[PDB]
């Protein structure tokens, strides 16, 4: 059985706020710029996922206001959130990314032909928009993600080269830096797809990762989400087809087979160009305080062993800027005396308000919490798989203060709770 | 507009000889950068439409003898056969590619002696 | 085993209006780039107007701006030519040639039509 | 600690009413035409800041009913703001920007094939509309506007010819006559892209700013902003490349190299065109009063020092009129017996209701007054900081009344009173 | 595909139709969200050859 | 100096002068304005509808 | 109507403005209602020739 | 159906017809829904020859 | 619920999205595409809760 933490948990009146400042990330849209030595510049873009693990400070050695307002002995303290907003910077703006050798055999909208044969190599050059997608989430966990991946091939009859792969569910821990679907789906393009000219650069060789809303809500304790927003949109604006050998034929049945040059039934694997339709100022959802009133699941806005996971997705301000150099200076515009660069801008600034809560560690509650997590009990007086995940680490550890009339998000606290 | 000008005019050329042609510019047509000179050189027959003969003013097309040749750069260009035959009686033009609009030459005709 | 077959030709009264057709048969007809190439009889070969590989940009001279026009029909394989306002000095032979590149072509042809007579005269 | 205005400075009923007239502005839209003397046409735009400085008439210097009620000696008056209309005249439009050789190669968005590498100068004519914004804020000091600009390096290898710009965030004061971001970024064109042919002949040689909210929210006075108003959209019309040489080249393992007609890699730097959607009169936010009741801050709508900053972006009136000059005449329309003028032409009404406050100047109230603003306490018997800016200045020293019901905005403001 | 000619913005007549002309064609089809509950299998109409 | 001039048939900088074509969107009846009686109830300036 | 190029998509420095290169342009307006009473007539603006 | 040119962004000038430059044109009609009840049959107006 | 049973019927048509797959028998220096099979797959998720 499983009990909500409003059973075991006891709130108090002290709350804190504290606030990361400004966060700023620069680097490449696409990929990666490593010289001979190391990774200079970085890959940022905005269809990427921004995990941040928040460190709070331990609230037992934290030099509480009162000390003789609970028992030192048969009592312990955790912190509770309860309000944050997140704050970004920049003009709205879409980001334009594309292919310069991508698989698009045929316009298949208004044109439809039956000439020549597709011969060898039949890509184009194909810059488009991705789909529109907002979306925010707060947990104690990473969050989990859901792709298709090529799956295990058992005991049988060996498989020829070219046959179709098989697909299995495979979920996974979002983190920072992971792609998001883009309209295309939700799969490991690097392993599933082996011609590398099928989608546009900044997904052609990475996975594209979907939240996995279902189980995350089965989940029983409740400590993967608190609270979550989502917002996408998209239309289908150009459809094309693409060019290869078609493994499954169209049965005969089917159709009507033609004559002259129609005896070639032409290719049948239909794709089309995603885009999201405009941005306006009224549908964001950012530099907005949310209330982390009542929790979905049974953990009520707990933060156990000093954590807190921040997941954010903002595809509505991802312009790709353009720079240029001049490498040198001639009579009359020579193209060749210019050197371009792309680069992308991110900024943030992630603001919380937390309260304090004290428990008192009976024998059944001892033994629930070690049920629940051993962690949490092993830590009042250790491996843990976080170690090698790859975050953005926020430390708030000197950040808190109780001053709470002197910051814009304390205002509209006190403002809103009236008292 | 460029105008492109074929210096020699309609030349007979004598069995089993090279034959020389030059197109000239108003304007200086390579870029300096990538070496590249924006001619064409092409051959029409009375009464047929035209057949491409070099482009790039230095590569030949597939299918065509390797008795042609061409070279030159700025605004100088030169088109050799050299070895003549009785079916290399045809008309030839130069064409830049350059700038917009794109111009032919005069065209010179060629005929054997 | 690339054709192309021209049609539309005639006589026309002057000020009146023509249409010409040129009709691709081997060909992978979405790719390259086409064009119209005018010649007198009896004079040198002179461009007129250019089509973009999918149909969106076209070019034309000065001489033939704003009386004529260039049009595709990929799903057919067909390019068109409608001609406006004829005059006197236009007719000619015609000839539908086509690029070497695709999205807008670099211009050198490699195939051409057979040709197709315009006259204008009473 | 900083405390509320509401505390040490206290209200009367003695409101007032002012407006500033009629304003005009006649001009050209991109540059600014000027002969050998100096600038005889300004240049008046539809995406450019507009700054007002309005210069109030001293409280204590001017005409009162009655002095019976406060003491000259042992207190002082200030001017405080709460109310203001800003009306705007012509009608709703569209302005289009543009560039006669603008750098783009190919439009990608839908394309057969490929084609050759640039030459030199291929350079073409483009029009376009602007991302649709309108804004208006308000405050006792310039507002704050944040922009991208070229980095200084410091002591390394020097860097050789046509490298990247090290790029920083700059912050600076926003003053009249400054243009906007319009969907191509928040940056300085003009150091950080030298071939001058990227962006239109609007921001081409100037720097486009955009409102600096994160850190004008976390002033410690809060004199920057009383309130503010914003509403932006924009689509992306059509997507194309660039011409030049690529500084970073795509990884060797993120594409499958092609042959033939395929082998050279076509450029990968894609651009969109912005464009605001449709233009509307229901969405407007001007020709309307506003009632200022809280501020964000802790300065709640007074002006010290006897002036105050109202700036303002309205794009959704921004027609671009065309005027015509006979120079002679002909038989049969000759081209050449005409020529063409450009001007943008730009109305405004500014109108407001202020409020008469008064501050009792004790020890400790003083004290913390010198502590906020030393020029506060030394006016009450130099060299500004904005001795080198530029505004647009409008005095209202002659222009009080206590007759509201005479002017349109005090019979609004009785309405909503009722007192 | 059954497609013969653009009708939507046309110009010309351009001929008559031969033999086997049909083109490769793809599309998006009309939106729907539906969503019934009851105890028997819903029934559904359509039009059939008489 | 707010360009890098051309060469070619570039020297002549092309013309300069953009003008667009205004369009309305959508004419519907749910956006109408007549046909709807109105009542006078406070006029906004002193003449109260005399 | 006075028009010379469709500058959205071109701008080929192939040709100038000749002598009246004017073509046939048709549109629609943008969309406007209005309903003004008043007993004396309203006034109205506009940018005359100085 | 008789239709002689596009006029929306078509450049060119104006050529003369000649005869029968019909051509073979499809579309879609304006929205409309309806219901009215009474008692006697509606009435409706239209334009015709005086 | 009579009889021990339920019909649920269901229509989304809202994600539609058709995964692409590409498997390879040969490998070749440039791209040949015939080294390539191209196959299409759908998959659909529900969960019912009552």
């Amino acid at each position: 059985a499983v009990v909500a933490t409003d059973a075991y948990v006891k709130r108090t009146n002290i709350f804190y706020h504290a606030s990361s400042s400004r966060l700023l990330a620069v680097g490449h849209p696409y990929y990666s710029i490593k010289k001979v030595n190391k990774t200079v510049v970085p890959k940022v873009s905005g269809y990427q996922y921004r995990v941040f693990k928040v460190v709070l400070p331990d609230p037992n050695k934290f030099a509480l206001p009162d000390s003789s307002l609970f028992d030192p002995t048969t009592q312990r303290l955790v912190w509770a959130c309860t309000g944050l907003e997140v704050g970004r910077g920049q003009p709205l703006g879409v980001g334009v990314s594309g292919h310069p050798l991508l698989n698009k055999y045929d316009d298949v909208e208004n044109s439809g032909g039956y000439g020549g044969n597709p011969g060898q190599d039949n890509r184009v050059n194909v810059g488009m928009d991705y789909k529109q997608t907002q979306l925010c989430m707060v947990g104690c966990a990473p969050p989990l993600g859901e792709h298709w991946g090529k799956g295990t091939q058992c005991s049988n009859t060996s498989v020829q080269n070219g046959d179709c792969p098989p697909l299995e569910l495979i979920t996974s821990v979002i983190q920072d830096g992971d792609m998001v679907d883009t309209g295309f789906g939700a799969m490991n393009f690097a392993d599933l797809q082996t011609n590398k000219s099928d989608v546009p650069l900044d997904i052609c060789g990475t996975v594209c990762k979907y939240p996995d809303y279902l189980q995350m809500a089965a989940d029983p304790y409740g400590d993967r989400l608190f609270f979550y927003l989502r917002k996408e949109q998209m239309f289908a604006r150009h459809f094309f087809n693409r060019a290869g050998t078609v493994g499954e034929p169209v049965p005969d049945d089917l159709l009507v087979k033609g004559g002259n040059n129609r005896s070639s039934v032409a290719s049948s694997i239909y794709v089309h160009t995603p885009s999201g339709s405009l941005v306006s100022s009224e549908a964001q959802l950012f530099n907005k305080p949310y209330w982390l009133q009542k929790a979905q699941g049974h953990n009520n806005g707990i933060c156990w062993g000093n954590h807190l996971f921040v997941t954010v997705v903002d595809t509505t301000r991802s312009t790709n800027m353009t720079l240029c150099a001049s490498v040198s200076k001639s009579a009359t515009y020579t193209n060749s005396d210019y050197k371009e660069y792309m680069r992308h801008v991110e900024e943030f600034d992630l603001q919380f308000i937390f309260q304090l809560c004290s428990i008192t560690l009976s024998a059944e509650v001892m033994a629930y919490i070690h049920t629940m997590n051993p962690s949490v009990l092993e830590d009042w007086n250790k491996q843990d798989p976080y170690k090698d995940m790859s975050f953005w680490e926020v430390n708030l550890k000197e950040k808190f203060s109780s001053e709470l009339d002197q910051f814009p998000l304390g205002r509209k606290f006190l403002l809103q709770s009236g008292y | 507009d460029i105008v492109m000008t074929q210096s020699p005019d309609s030349l007979a050329v004598s069995l089993g000889e090279r034959a020389t042609i030059n197109c000239k510019s108003s304007q200086s047509i390579l870029y300096s950068s990538s070496n590249k000179n924006y001619l064409a050189w092409y051959q029409q027959k009375p009464g047929q439409p035209p057949k491409l003969l070099i482009y790039w003013a230095s590569t030949r097309e597939s299918g065509v003898p390797d008795r042609f040749s061409g070279s030159g750069s700025g605004t100088d260009f030169t088109l050799t056969i050299s070895s003549l035959l009785p079916e290399d009686v045809a008309v030839y033009y130069c064409q830049q590619y350059h700038s917009t609009p794109w111009t032919f030459g005069q065209g010179t005709k060629v005929e054997i002696k | 085993e690339v054709q192309l077959l021209e049609s539309g030709g005639g006589l026309v009264q002057p000020g009146g209006s023509l249409r010409l057709s040129c009709a691709a048969s081997g060909l992978t007809f979405s790719s390259y780039a086409m064009s119209w190439v005018r010649q007198a009889p009896g004079k040198g070969l002179e461009w007129v107007s250019s089509i973009s590989a999918s149909g969106g940009s076209t070019y034309y001279a000065d001489s033939v701006r704003g009386r004529f026009t260039i049009s595709r029909d990929n799903s057919r394989t067909t390019l068109y030519l409608q001609m406006n306002i004829l005059r006197a000095e236009d007719t000619a032979v015609y000839y539908c040639a086509k690029d070497r590149m695709g999205v807008r072509g670099s211009g050198w042809f490699d195939y051409w039509g057979q040709g197709t007579l315009v006259t204008v005269s009473s």
